[PDB]
């Protein structure tokens, strides 16, 4: 009559070109990239998540910088003197300072010194 | 970071890596779905195509298909299919009332007709006829209403 369906495969297919319903057909044919790609995008992950590690430790610096110029701005002058002394501590002990390229350091210092 | 003005702006470099690591996980999120898409047999199930085999099998449980789950093309036959069954009763209704009205005029005597009486008889039914549409499905429900329709 008129109550007769198809099997599971169709209706899913019909479904995937409905923009209702889309399955993940653009990564099928990657079986051997499929893991080495999950592989690089792992290493860049623990990378980038590191990176953003070292960036907020180092948010730590700007953060303080931006502290030492507003006291500045406020003229501390003793909290002052307790900050620029926890920054070079850090500097010398902050093992992300330790770990930073040489430059960035020699920028620090100029910035501390000035 | 190789100055100063990039620990002025670690905090937006950080703002970028945070962006980077929300695009390597979407990446690898995506990436995590199309390993799946990679199996016949998966987290995304039969859950549309489950109401629809489910719930579809009936014209109300696809009216509850279209209109809840989604429309899709066996929808569109099955509404077709159904206005081709009430077509084909109305039709069947319509004739069977246009037969009562032949039997009524039965005995009218055939002087008490004009050519214009039945003519506009014959329009009627011409009509009547157009009201079916034509529809190549194998008789299941077709053939008794094509009886009544040629009785």
């Amino acid at each position: 009559m008129e109550s007769l369906f198809p099997n599971k495969g169709e209706i899913i297919r019909e479904l995937l070109k409905d923009p209702l319903i889309l399955k993940n057909d653009s990564k099928r044919s990657n079986g051997s990239e499929l893991e080495l790609d999950s592989s690089d995008l792992l290493q860049r992950e623990a990378i980038l998540a590191n990176e953003l590690n070292i960036l907020d430790n180092l948010k730590t610096f700007l953060n303080l910088i931006k502290e030492v110029k507003t006291n500045l701005n406020i003229l501390e002058l003793e909290n002052c003197y307790y900050s620029l002394q926890s920054l070079r501590k850090k500097m010398r002990n902050n093992a992300a300072y330790l770990k930073q390229s040489f430059n960035f350091q020699q920028s620090i210092s100029t910035y501390v010194d000035t | 970071m190789n100055g100063i003005d990039d620990l002025l702006n670690i905090n937006d470099r950080i703002k970028q890596v945070q962006n980077e690591r929300n695009e390597l996980a979407s990446k690898l999120q995506n990436l995590k779905q199309s390993l799946a898409s990679n199996d016949t047999e998966v987290a995304l199930s039969e859950v549309i195509a489950q109401d629809i085999i489910e719930v579809g099998a009936s014209v109300e449980g696809l009216e509850q298909l279209r209109a809840k789950y989604g429309d899709l093309q066996i929808l569109n036959k099955l509404e077709k299919v159904a206005v081709q069954q009430t077509q084909m009763q109305a039709g069947v209704d319509k004739l069977d009332s246009f037969e009562r009205q032949l039997d009524e005029l039965a005995e009218q005597p055939p002087d008490q007709f004009t050519l214009d009486d039945v003519k506009a008889l014959h329009s009627k039914l011409t009509s009547v006829f157009a009201t079916v549409p034509q529809i190549n499905n194998i008789d299941s429900q077709y053939a008794a209403y094509n009886k009544l329709k040629s009785k």
